[PDB]
RNA sequence: UUAAGUUAGAAAGGGCGCACGGUGGAUGCCUUGGCACUAGGAGCCGAUGAAGGACGGGACGAACACCGAUAUGCUUCGGGG
RNA sequence: GUGACCGAUAGUGAACCAGUACCGUGAGGGAAAGGUGAAAAGCACCCCGGAAGGGGAGUGAAAGAGAUCCUGAAACCGUG
RNA sequence: GUGAUCUACCCAUGUCCAGGGUGAAGUUCAGGUAACACUGAAUGGAGGCCCGAACCCACGCACGUUGAAAAGUGCGGGGAUGAGGUGUGGGUAGGGGUGAAAUGCCAAUCGAACCUGGAGAUAGCUGGUUCUCUCCGAAAUAGCUUUAGGGCUAGCCUCAA
RNA sequence: AAUGCCGGUAUGAGUAGCGAAAGAGGGGUGAGAAUCCCCUCCACCGAAUGCCUAAGGUUUCCUGAGGAAGGCUCGUCCGCUCAGGGUUAGUCGGGACCUAAGCCGAGGCCGAAAGGCGUAGGCGAUGGACAACAGGUUGAUAUUCCUGUACCACCUCCUCA
RNA sequence: AGAGAACUCUCGUUAAGGAACUCGGCAAAAUGACCCCGUAACUUCGGGAGAAGGGGUGCUCUGUUAGGGUGCAAGCCCGAGAGAGCCGCAGUGAAUAGGCCCAGGCGACUGUUUAGCAAAAACACAGGUCUCUGCGAAGCCGUAAGGCGAAGUAUAGGGGCU
RNA sequence: CCGUAAACGGUCCUAAGGUAGCGAAAUUCCUUGUCGGGUAAGUUCCGACCCGCACGAAAGGCGCAACGAUCUGGGCACUGUCUCAACGAGAGACUCGGUGAAAUUAUAGUACCUGUGAAGAUGCAGGUUACCCGCGACAGGACGGAAAGACCCCGUGGAGC
RNA sequence: GCACCUCGAUGUCGGCUCAUCGCAUCCUGGGGCUGUAGUCGGUCCCAAGGGUUGGGCUGUUCGCCCAUUAAAGCGGUACGCGAGCUGGGUUCAGAACGUCGUGAGACAGUUCGGUCCCUAUCCGUCGCGGGCGCAGGAAAUUUGAGAGGAGCUGUCCUUAGUACGAGAGGACCGGGAUGGACGCACCGCUGGUGUACCAGUUGUUCUGCCAAGGGCAUCGCUGGGUAGCUAUGUGCGGACGGGAUAAGUGCUGAAAGCAUCUAAGCAUGAAGCCCCCCUCAAGAUGAGAUUUCCCAUUCCGCAAGGAAGUAAGAUCCCUGAAAGAUGAUCAGGUUGAUAGGUCUGAGGUGGAAGUGUGGCGACACAUGGAGCUGACAGAUACUAAUCGAUCGAGGACUUAAC
């Protein structure tokens, strides 16, 4: 996937 | 906007090279003194070319 | 180009009413420098107007006093105080009549100060 | 004096070494307290009101300890000077 | 009464107003913090300073020993 | 064992919703039937009605994202007499409760809350493992294995007899 | 050498920030004033940014000194520090009145134990009953203090029918 | 305090074009207040509908207007709808109070939901249908006692689907 | 499956092989199916053809007024959304006075090109450039920082269903 | 395809912004062969200098279509670029349709909705300063080693309806105008803006009231507008030309008695190259050059050298903008116009207040192109640029002539 979504 | 390493002490130390600040434009007060910068009234005796005008 | 001394249209307009009108007053204030600079030229300009003595220059500049005391045990508002006495002492006198005077900087602040006087 | 060459000194500030200080509580001494046990004792206190607390009591300001409107205490019997 | 047990980051969490301060609604979790000198003899008095804090003068064996106060390292900050 | 002082639902008792419109059922007077029906005016003021403030909410954008704020602000937006908001006092407790149902919420915590114990759980996994010198010195192969980055025995190393 | 633990000190760096929204001048105190006090203008809120009254906090309230640390600057000032002072009720709210939800609950019914449930009875306001108003007063208390007029419950050494 | 750089944010204008921008009129602009005329397709006849679309608002007098409220009256309030006019580019002159229209999908509707990423076509909803249950009922919470159901009684309760 | 012009006939199989009503759909790979409308131009939209991989009758079918902070198309008005940006106001940024952090950090006197190398170099090799120290800006690199990748795999790990 | 690097993180598509590089060249430039009659063409060479578009559809690259154009070229740079930007699609958590699965659930099948953090330390880039050097200290003017910018083209008229061609059609070359895009400057016009300019107007409050004004309501709103800044406005540029050249075309000529573009010698030849066009440029440590001032003091150190005052000149401080974040630059500091004020003007706005006249009044007219006016000019020392202080050289040694 690699979702660049850090929280 | 993150330092990846930290700065020596002679960078440091060159970069405050041009921090320092300078004498300002201080003069003889013709009345007391001493002394007086340059193009203000003087604080001791109030007096400007040449009344005592406070 | 005018200065706008870091406040709003309005708010300078406000602020150079009051220390014109306390100006005239007291005959001598202690602002900043670049508030008595902004300040000689709307005074001188308002001692103009009061060297013409008319009833519309004096329309004129009752847009611009503020309405307090000049002369107390008088009734005297700064109004009459501009055509009374600033106008009979500075006839003969052709402009400048304002200086500033400098004095050092503040403690709170470091802000230049100034003496402003009616010369 | 000209022309062509060759060198030193330059320090806004900096580097290294040395000297003199400041910050800090490591180290070294040092216990006022702890940790394991040994030889003995003691192993329960309470409705005749317990364990534990709250609120107070000193001439004097707050707290620890002590005491309970008889309140920083009160008797009797001994120790001690 | 004894340790081929510890010595203040160790030893009980707690050598010190410690299950305290603090955190959590609550059950509960839970610190940091010892050392002047033998004796306060804790710097009378003078000067600068509003005071704090200094420089002399005294006490003291030592004042660089002066209230986190024995010794005082290094990181760090300075002056030549 | 501790928690419904946040929040989910329920119970009891209170309180709030500026104003302005649309206009029902029903009734009366007429046209009208033997008696009902139907139509036009007057009265009436029902509605999980309409526009819109307090109040509640979170639809769009922008800013903030070591923020004024561990969820907000500004400009607009939706509901706003009801399946409404809200105060006080209570009840339901974790293999449980509650849920107009999202795997939502139950104290900034949730496909199983938090605290203390079993407990120094276990980890074939990752990281780390603190003084010096000398002598000798590998392997990354075979077999088997719920075995393939682990293990055991052989192979290779070292010391002694 | 564990994204180790604790303590101290650097780098970034004299950098970001100093947290919505009006200040100006003249006098005063003071060692020191843009920030403290007074005065005059000007400005802001005004179904509030006004008055009071709960929950909650608890001394933060008043006076006299003080400025170390805390005021994201300064400070002569403060909700900061030290000394003193201040809260007065039969009528206001609650309790010697009542009860709802809910809770406790003799005897009692169940249950390895611990306990769970439930009559009589009681507790429990957010509700019902109930008697004081208008002025003044201090630096701090006001339908509590004072001056007027009152009202509610209870009792007679008394006087009348 | 003071200079009014770039750039960031909150705003205000802008010639001639206009959605050529963009995934998409996102954002912004515009209309929006009162009175009068008029208002379509469709329809469950209630609506749609403030549909759409047009016109007028300022001030002086005639004017303590006509007409109402109050009072013993004088007198003080609510005051339309018009005729003479007077000004400005502008008249709810400022600030707050809808942008509309046509054709489709889904869900009827009001409502509710992932506190702190998704408000929806999701959930719910009256109606419809099936099934269980004759009372110490069924179904539930509890080992039980006890209780909800319900101080109800098959036109009543529980469960499944729509 | 095969014929015959949905419907009928022959055969296998099952319990029986989709009725009405819709249909390129929130359902259609081919596919931007074909035709028409809308536009100068329409992979979206609308109305029909059936050629329905893989609609379908209470996990309801087909329509449906009103309604929606819903989704998808098309028009009027409107405009800085841009063609194509230009000014003006305020806050930050800039300067000065006062106060003053944080993420990060092996040491660091820290150029460029082409190669080499754990295969993408500030530090290596060859060459080309470059006086020392600052201030205001931009963000290409430091495989930048922030979180022992969430994807994938493994663990004879776990948890929920 | 392999799995070498990264799983104690290398953010992945398509667009926006900014670009740069290679030609296997889309056009423009120069050529060869053509079954090239001319225009238009086909193929193959040399050439990267410059330029290579506005939309409809779809998240789309791609692709189709509309209208142009000289052409709407292929690729690389982490399929360039998210500590530069957006999340429409992929690619979380919700909910549906079709299909599969008894089921929980699944689908490079579809649809609706869905949190994109960072204050720049170093190298890089864009600008601006302070030191020191350039063998004395200064003020100006400069050469250019090097570097950057620019480099594109259409249409019309003549030559000429000529050459050519049965006709239709129709030139190469050479001149002259007018455009598109881009760039550099500046506003005199055309406009925009112009929050200390002028006028109108609404509500409330204030100056005791009328009148006249002030505050607030987005600068309250509306209509204009000086300077400055601006484009959509205006002016200008890519012009004419030299040198060596590429592909080609050749001359004279032998190896090889001929022939021959070549092996020696000479040409001609492109929007490529190096200049002429513009700009920065001696930190060009190789620090250059010309002009003109100041002079060669005092005290120590016997030599080298070091301190104090100063000349020429510059700075601190102040008034300001033609400049500017701050420095810097520039105009100036009392034998002077640097800024403000005053006066007179330019421009803007549009007829001030008061008085009088007409009207019942709202209002209009005259005084009167009036009144007002921010940065725009010219005069004028009225006010401020005061007195003052600081920095700043005594010129090393050889060689040829003096």
């Amino acid at each position: 996937a690699a979702a660049a979504a850090a929280a | 906007a993150v330092p990846f390493r930290r700065t020596s002490k002679m960078k440091k130390r060159l970069r405050r090279t041009h921090f320092k600040l300078n004498v300002p434009g201080m003069t003889e007060c013709p009345s007391c003194g001493e002394m007086k910068l340059s193009h203000r009234v003087c604080k001791a005796c109030g007096s400007y070319n040449g009344k005592d005008i406070n | 180009s005018y200065r706008k001394l870091g406040r709003t249209s309005a708010q300078r307009k406000a602020m150079l009413r009051d220390l014109t009108t306390d100006l005239i007053i007291n005959e001598r204030i202690e602002t900043t420098e670049t508030r008595a600079k902004e300040l000689r030229s709307v005074v001188e300009k308002m001692i103009t107007l009061g060297k013409r003595g008319d009833l519309h220059a004096r329309r004129q500049a009752a847009a611009y006093i503020r309405n307090e005391v000049a002369n107390e045990e008088n009734n005297q508002d700064a109004l009459q105080k501009l055509f009374s006495d600033i106008a009979t002492r500075y006839e003969e006198r052709q402009g400048g009549y304002t200086r500033i005077m400098k004095l050092g900087p503040r403690r709170g602040d470091g802000a230049p100060m100034a003496i402003i006087e009616l010369v």
